[PDB]
RNA sequence: UGACGGAGCCAGCGAGUCUAGUGAAACUCCGUCGUGCUGGCAACGAGGAAUUCCUAGUAAGCGCAAGUCAUCAGCUUGCGUUGAUUACGUCCCUGCCCUUUGUACACAC
């Protein structure tokens, strides 16, 4: 009944799902909240998709994300992409297009694998 | 007693020479086989 | 005046977020301490190959530098520092004992010397560089050599290379840690006091290329 | 005005090693030194011009190069000079055939030449050699290239006879405070005074006359001696 | 110090060997829309 | 002749070949491996170590390779070769049982590089015709007639003697001298899939348990 | 809201809420004179009897900043400058203070 | 002459201005023996005509009436 | 297959191996060197054009080649396929160096 | 000593210079007309500046 | 500077082992290493023959 | 880069009525110590001369499973976790190879 938005986030052996729907502006790793993600140390690779866009995108919507497998960073890593793509997916779907691509060109200009990952390898020389 | 299989065979101065002159004939009259271009 | 508002509500989240954490949305430090705006790199001929211009949040950007050939020369030089300071066999792979030791240092770099920190490395940076050098001409091997000059990227390479390695030394079976040399390692080369490992050995590689120039 | 130190008692001076490329010492390299063993059958000897006949002859080289006793005799004039008691000095040597071998100041270097002999088998096949009180490590077969472990800021000359004679004091007194010296000695009974080319910035002589190797040693010893006040 | 802004203390250490600290001190929503 | 998933590019275009050890090698493995990648041409060696097979045949298979030769070793002697025939093709997997290397023994200079000739002794059956063709196609299509270099791949009762020599034609013969490694390897196993899944259907395995095992040869 | 108290061979840290010893400095190697905050209150100079001043950084024993080596004599006060940060004025029983640059 | 067309782009690109100098004068030289001039015209228009248009930048920030 | 327009002549025909069927093309700025792509191969054909024969046959993408272009000034490849890849080939002087830009 | 500034406008190719040293081509930064010949050590491009101790000294091969 | 005397043997010989100065562990040493060859060569010729 | 003592946490392989699934370690955090060897007068504190291998999920660290007709358990093969430095130029050295009519159709050389 509700809008809601399903994203992907992934490195090496870790998945992330994200749900974003409307809300009153939570945002919750495995339940627990965002600012528990540990090592701790990576908490602002995990935070950089709220910092980069100001927490005015995220004061309405309400994010929770699910991550198996992987190790620490690889965990934080599928966590970053998870939250940056489904705040893109949401404001492209419920929000206006032009929020949507001014989304995309600051994450873009931060780094292109907050929305895209390097997938398939090696090389064959 | 009995054995699965024929064990590995240890190389000795007689087979090496046997396989040595046996390419000594081959690459002497050049009958060996190769690829050819397309 | 002129005055924008741009946003129409003061922003709140249902989870609570640190009051400095949501400070940092306003500028990215690194480690959300330390700014990388008015670091200028003070020698040219170093700007474009020590990258200070995109300011990160930790020193574990995961991007991939080594496929091609200059892509390394804009790994910001905090994270150059970090992966240079995880290399022998005891240390490989330790990228997060190596970013909290390099995060350790700009704390205790600060604290002693009240500056900036991303600053103080990249003058260490630039004024450890050598800039000549001899290559062995060779004639089979006749020992002669011959001074050539250094492409700025090398000399990048070789300054993250004097500094690090110059700290683990100089932590080999001291009181001091890795994280408490090198903080006294890039001081002493930021300033350059011909006390540390990293400018006595560029001092003495740059004296050999003046010697058989 | 100035007052004392507050304790007056002499404490030892601190053994300088290679892993100390901070503080201001001589280093003395004894290059191409005749140090090689060999085989007879049942027993180990160190080649000399004068335990064989024809042993260098039937290893190919001339027994004029196998002499062990002049890098011996330059071993003992540098270890009883006083910079070494001083604390102001460490030896390492580099044979001919490209062994370098660190020299601790703590040793002692036995008088007599076969004793010296049987040390230098056991130093050459074993890479290490402990203290009869075994505490510590105080002549050992180290890594090349030398410049590994001479200090960091440390001015490298050669000893030769043709070359521009300068005299030791105030050559000493040039060079500043955290500055060393590695003088390279050749400890040969004759050759090219090149041993040690692509180290070396500075080739300098002590005197206008052909200078013995340990006459070269001691003169430099007694120089940096005093330059250095000892 | 000048800006305590808490419990303020004064300490004096002895040659006794020992220390002394003196210190001075310092419903509903409906019911209330109602 | 050519047989039918090698009878497109027969003759046609040049193989390309890539040859990868085990996981995480000893020293002796990787010498092993240089030694096989120099052994036959257009070949060149990738470090396995956190590859996983699916992946690394998806990508070699999408580069263009045409196959790979997989190495297995125990305490650095060398145990087993697979090479695998990435267009879908077959892989004929081996065991290694004498060696003795180059990098082991003796300085003897620097090896030839040449298209080498190759010699095929006695391998009559059927399964030898197949072996042959696998064998024989990781090598370069139409040498010249005066290459110095010939290799040999002798059946000696289902093993499999692998040599390779230099020659010169001297004026009373020919004068022979062994580069390279020495094997006896032998069959254990074809199947007509490629490495990554081991549910292809297998043209031949041997079957040691059998009691009529040692009574024949390519059984 | 601490103070340190320099009792013989440790420096004790104490709260201005519990009066007890929240941290304590016992890596002396003889009597520790004198201890005081720098003025931002961010690290703690302790003279020492045998003239070693350690500089350890408040709420933290663990690591020691740095040890100025001053004289061989007892060095009886050590404070940090109160408008600069940087610069730490020693007297020992010398006869003699100084200025040390951190 | 001797110098190959493969690598005469090369070998006009090593050189200094100042070799780029004498090359001018030894063409000013070269251009009053009119013998050896015919004999190699396509020569010296392609050997000069590189030359100048690789050094052109340095060539005309030279100051001298004799150049 | 090249065509002077000059004398108007088709005067060079470049075939594969494999019967296939081109869709783009590229061309040297230094025209040494024809390329094609086709939509049923995956495959890049490089073609010297001073010689007439297949100088490489380019592999690494996993769908149909769409488009390629050759940068007028560096002289990079870059071909672009449907399997959502941009792909970067320096052809020239012994790198054979591939980057693909997903 | 007063050290020069000077940016690469051509790394000259076949050049028989010994491996790991590549001769270079560049121009200077105080006067940006005039080039020299050096011959550097580490990767370099073009437009790269890079720093000469002097510049009273063209360069040679090296071989 | 403290000076120590060097701790060498006399005829030094690398092939032998060093003399310990106890007859019933040098003892053990050379016998354990006597039983691994032995043992090693006669399982090896064992398992050869059996071949 | 230690040693004690607690705590938080993160994988992918693997399922024969057969065996005699939950969970990894490195990591992260919090208290405590404090850096001159071994015996009933032996070795040893990161290993000489030489030598081998190696270019991105690569070197190296780390554990967990399996045990597939050959091989392997004095171990072998998988599987994930963490993850770099330096080349990516050049034929100067060492070698190996190719060509020496341009042929193939213009233009140009």
């Amino acid at each position: 009944a509700v809008p809601s938005v399903q994203t992907f986030g992934k490195k090496k052996s870790a998945t992330a799902v994200a749900h974003v729907k409307a809300g009153k502006g939570l945002i919750k790793v495995n339940g627990s909240p965002i600012t528990l993600v540990e090592p701790e140390i990576l908490r602002f690779k995990v935070y950089e998709p709220l910092l980069l866009v100001g927490l005015d995108k995220f004061s309405n919507i309400d994010i929770r994300v699910r991550v198996t497998g992987g190790g620490h960073v690889s965990q934080v890593y599928a966590i970053r992409q998870a939250i940056a793509k489904g705040l893109v997916a949401y404001h492209q779907k419920y929000v206006d297009e032009q929020s949507k691509n001014e989304l995309k060109k600051a994450f873009t200009s931060y780094d292109r694998t907050l929305l895209i990952a390097d997938s398939r390898r090696p090389e064959p020389k | 007693f009995d054995r699965t299989a024929k064990p590995v065979p240890v190389i000795t101065s007689e087979v090496t020479e046997s396989l040595e002159d046996m390419i000594r004939r081959r690459i002497q009259d050049s009958n060996f086989d190769d690829l050819q271009r397309r | 005046d002129f005055e924008v508002v741009e946003e129409f509500t003061p922003v709140v989240l249902a989870t609570p977020i640190p009051e400095e954490v949501q400070q940092a949305q306003t500028e990215i430090k690194l480690f959300n301490k330390w700014s990388f705006e008015e670091v200028e790199v003070k020698d040219a001929s170093l700007v474009d190959y020590v990258q200070v211009r995109q300011p990160i949040f930790v020193a574990h950007t995961a991007g991939r530098y080594a496929n091609k050939r200059f892509r390394k020369a804009q790994c910001p030089i905090i994270e150059r520092l970090t992966n240079s300071l995880m290399m022998n066999g005891r240390n490989n792979g330790k990228k997060l004992k190596a970013v909290r030791i390099i995060k350790h240092t700009l704390d205790i770099i600060n604290v002693l010397t009240d500056q900036n920190p991303i600053q103080v490395v990249v003058d260490a940076i630039t004024n450890t560089g050598p800039r000549e050098d001899t290559t062995r001409v060779g004639g089979g091997g006749a020992a002669r050599r011959q001074a050539v000059d250094v492409s700025p990227l090398r000399r990048v390479n070789q300054a993250i290379a004097l500094l690090t390695i110059g700290a683990r030394e100089a932590a080999f079976r001291n009181i001091k840690t890795i994280a408490e040399t090198l903080a006294e390692e890039l001081i002493n080369a930021a300033k350059g006091s011909s006390t540390s490992y990293a400018i006595k050995k560029k001092d003495e590689l740059e004296r050999v290329a003046k010697s058989n120039r | 005005q100035k007052a004392l130190p507050a304790s007056l008692v002499p404490q030892a001076p601190p053994v300088l090693t290679s892993k100390d490329k901070i503080t201001k010492r001589m280093i003395v390299v004894l290059a191409m030194a005749s140090l090689e063993t060999h085989k007879i059958s049942d027993k180990y000897v160190l080649l000399n011009c004068d335990d064989h006949q024809g042993l260098l002859k039937k290893m190919g080289r001339d027994i004029s190069e196998a002499r062990p006793d002049i890098t011996h005799q330059c071993l003992l004039t540098l270890l009883d000079s006083p910079i070494n008691k001083a604390g102001k000095l460490q030896v390492y040597i580099q044979t001919s055939r490209g062994i370098l071998i660190e020299v601790n100041p703590t040793v002692r270097i036995p008088r007599t030449f076969k004793r010296f002999s049987g040390l230098m088998v056991q130093l050459l096949h074993k890479l290490s050699i402990r203290s009869v009180n075994s505490e510590e490590k105080l002549l050992k077969v180290i890594k090349n290239p030398i410049t590994d472990h001479l200090p960091t800021k440390c001015r490298k000359v050669t000893l030769s006879f043709d070359a521009p004679v300068i005299r030791v004091q105030d050559y000493i007194e040039k060079l500043d405070d955290d500055e060393s010296i590695c003088v390279f000695v050749g400890a040969m009974a004759r050759g090219k005074d090149n041993f040690a080319d692509e180290y070396v910035d500075e080739k300098v002589g002590l005197s206008n006359y052909p200078l013995s190797a340990s006459v070269a040693c001691s003169k430099f010893c007694h120089g940096a001696e005093d330059a250095w006040n000892i | 110090p000048s800006t305590a802004q808490g419990n303020r203390h004064l300490v004096a250490g002895l040659s006794s060997g020992l220390l002394a600290i003196r210190t001075k001190k310092k419903k509903s929503n409906n019911f209330q829309r109602m | 002749q050519v047989d039918d998933e090698y009878a497109a590019t027969s003759g046609i275009m040049d193989p390309r070949i890539i040859v990868t050890t085990s996981r995480d090698p000893s020293t002796r493995l990787s010498q092993f491996a240089k030694e096989i990648k120099l052994l036959f041409p257009n070949a060149v060696r990738l470090n396995r170590g956190n590859y996983v097979m699916p992946n690394l045949v998806d990508a070699c298979k999408k580069s263009g390779t045409t196959d790979l030769v997989v190495l297995h070793e125990h305490r650095g002697v060398p145990t087993s070769l697979t090479i695998s025939h990435f267009p879908h093709g077959p892989t004929a997997q081996f065991s290694l049982h004498n060696v003795v290397m180059r990098h082991d023994i003796i300085n003897a200079g620097n090896q030839s590089e040449v298209n080498p000739h190759l010699i095929f002794d006695n391998f009559t059956t059927a399964l030898g015709k197949r072996v042959v063709c696998i064998l024989k196609h990781l090598f370069n299509a139409g040498p010249k007639k005066d290459s110095e270099r010939v290799i040999t791949f002798a059946n000696r009762g289902d093993f499999i003697s692998v040599r390779q020599h230099v020659y010169v034609r001297t004026r009373e013969g020919v004068e022979i001298a062994e580069v390279g490694p020495r094997f006896e390897m032998r069959l254990f196993e074809l199947r007509l899939g490629t490495l990554e899944n081991k549910d292809a259907d297998v043209e031949w395995q041997l079957r040691r348990f059998i009691r009529t095992a040692n009574k024949k040869d390519y059984l | 809201h601490d103070f340190a108290v320099t009792s013989s061979t440790r420096v004790q840290i104490f709260s201005s809420r519990t009066r007890q010893v929240i941290k304590t400095f016992s890596r002396f190697k003889d009597v520790v004179y004198s201890a005081s905050f720098r003025s931002d209150g961010k690290l703690l100079c302790a003279g020492d009897a045998t003239g070693l001043v350690s500089v350890y950084d408040s709420y933290n024993p663990r690591t020691i900043l740095l040890s100025i080596n001053a004289s061989t004599h007892p060095t009886h006060v050590t404070k940090f400058h109160t408008q600069d940060n940087k610069i730490l004025a020693t007297a020992s029983d010398d006869r003699v203070t100084r200025l040390w640059d951190i | 002459l001797r110098i190959r067309m493969s690598q005469l782009e090369d070998a006009l690109m090593v050189m200094p201005f100042s070799y780029v100098l004498k090359f001018l004068k030894f063409i000013d030289t070269v251009m009053q023996n009119k013998t050896l001039l015919h004999s190699h015209l396509p020569l010296i228009c392609k050997n000069l005509f590189f030359i100048i248009k690789f050094n052109h930048k340095e060539l005309v920030s030279q100051k001298n009436e004799e150049l | 297959r090249a065509w002077d327009l000059i004398r108007y002549r088709n005067f060079r025909t470049f075939t594969g191996t494999e019967r296939i069927q081109f869709n783009c093309l590229a061309v040297d700025p230094s025209g040494e060197v024809v390329c094609a792509g086709s939509l049923d191969n995956f495959d890049i054909h490089v073609w010297s054009v001073q010689t007439g024969q297949l100088l490489d046959a380019l592999s690494g993408h996993e769908g149909p080649v769409s488009c390629l272009s050759f940068s007028q000034e560096n002289s990079v490849l870059a071909s672009a396929s449907w399997d959502k890849t941009i792909r970067i080939w320096s052809i020239f002087g012994r790198s054979q160096q591939v980057e693909p830009i997903e | 000593t007063p050290v020069t500034l000077a940016k690469v406008i051509k790394v000259l190719g076949r050049t028989g210079s010994r491996g790991g040293v590549t001769q270079v081509r560049v121009e200077f930064l105080e006067d940006t007309s005039r080039t020299i010949v050096r011959n550097v050590k580490g990767p370099v491009r073009e437009n790269d500046i890079l720093v000469l101790m002097e510049s009273e000294r063209e360069a040679r091969r090296l071989r | 500077i403290p000076t120590h005397a060097p701790k060498y043997e006399e005829n030094f010989n690398p092939d032998k082992k060093s003399y310990d100065p106890d007859r019933t562990r040098s003892e053990i040493n050379k016998m354990k290493a006597q039983l691994k060859k032995e043992r090693k060569f006669t399982m090896k010729e064992i398992r050869k023959d059996a071949k």
